């Protein structure tokens, strides 16, 4: 239930009027915070961020580099449960793509990359397809 | 509740080009707006955006003797690698 | 002329459920986004002014940049 930390950490962000770049930074911190999490901990705080970045009280101009930084972290991260989770993620990243389209590109990237070099050429292409890039 | 400024009704935006190139068929420039001159000649049913314009099987929408014609300048036809059709 | 904008989750359903109808109808040209079609949405939002005050697009637009923070500099 540091899933539950960082739950309350931000629904208290949730109730905070912050500026611009300090509640950015205070959302940062509360995401490094779930970054340092080890494992199925950190599984269910990736979960719960997201489920905090859905918000529009999350703005889609905070979102964008909350969840860049959310993201950056994941290349450095295991590959079976990052499929995982790109498979998750993007799935909610369905409702306000064009919010994350730049952010999905490489999310893609990396996951077609996963699939390329673990063979699975079906669901690599498949789900490369998936992408309006220029269309979008 | 008297200013966070919610949403009032709204009104939005469209088209209609096409979902292709399609670049006039650029083997000459009697464009795909113009029935050409060869194809004014043959002129299937073609109009002022598509004279021919598709992703086709070639999808390089080339005039009849016009994308034969560019098919004249090179029978490999690699204008979008579909012979001249 | 257009750029940047909120579109709140209404807006995305609108230009998505549209290329249903119409990706359905035609694809080449899309629901682009075209801001002087924009005027103003400020009405009974939360306000002790009674008022709707509709402004033109980027009217909208900009009063959308300035909404929550109730004070913002340049
Ligand atoms: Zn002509
Ligand atoms: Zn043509
Ligand atoms: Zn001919």
């Amino acid at each position: 239930r540091m899933a539950a930390a960082v739950r309350q950490d931000l629904a208290q962000l949730m109730n905070s009027s912050g500026s611009h770049k300090d509640l950015a930074g205070k959302y940062r911190q509360i995401l490094e915070k779930a970054i340092q999490l080890s494992g199925a901990e950190q599984l269910e705080a990736l979960k719960a961020f997201v489920e905090a970045m859905v918000n529009e009280n999350v703005s889609l101009v905070i979102s964008r580099q909350l969840l860049t930084d959310f993201c950056t972290h994941l290349p450095n991260l295991p590959d079976s449960t990052a499929k995982e989770i790109y498979h998750f993620t993007l799935e909610k990243i369905q409702p306000r793509v064009i919010s994350f389209e730049e952010q999905v590109a490489s999310i893609r990237q990396h996951l077609a990359s996963i699939y390329e070099k673990e063979e699975d050429w079906r669901n690599a292409a498949q789900v490369l397809v998936g992408i309006p890039l220029e269309t979008g | 509740k008297k200013k966070r400024f919610e949403v009032k009704k709204w009104n939005a935006v469209a088209l209609w080009a096409w979902d292709i190139v399609v670049d006039n068929c650029a083997i000459c420039r009697n464009h795909i707006m113009d029935l050409c001159i060869e194809c004014q000649a043959n002129q299937a049913s073609a109009t002022s955006e598509e004279c021919t314009v598709a992703w086709g099987v070639c999808n390089h929408a080339f005039h009849f003797h016009c994308i034969s014609r560019w098919l004249k300048t090179r029978q490999v036809c690699p204008l979008d690698n579909r012979e001249w059709e | 002329p257009s750029s940047t904008f909120a579109i709140p989750q209404e807006l995305e359903k609108s230009v998505q459920m549209f290329e249903l109808f119409y990706s359905q109808h035609f694809s080449g040209r899309k629901l682009t986004w075209l801001h002087y079609l924009c005027t103003g949405e400020v009405k009974m939002n939360y306000l002790g002014k009674p008022y709707v005050a509709m402004v033109t697009t980027y009217q909208m637009a900009v009063l959308l940049a300035f909404n929550n923070s109730e004070t913002v500099s340049y």
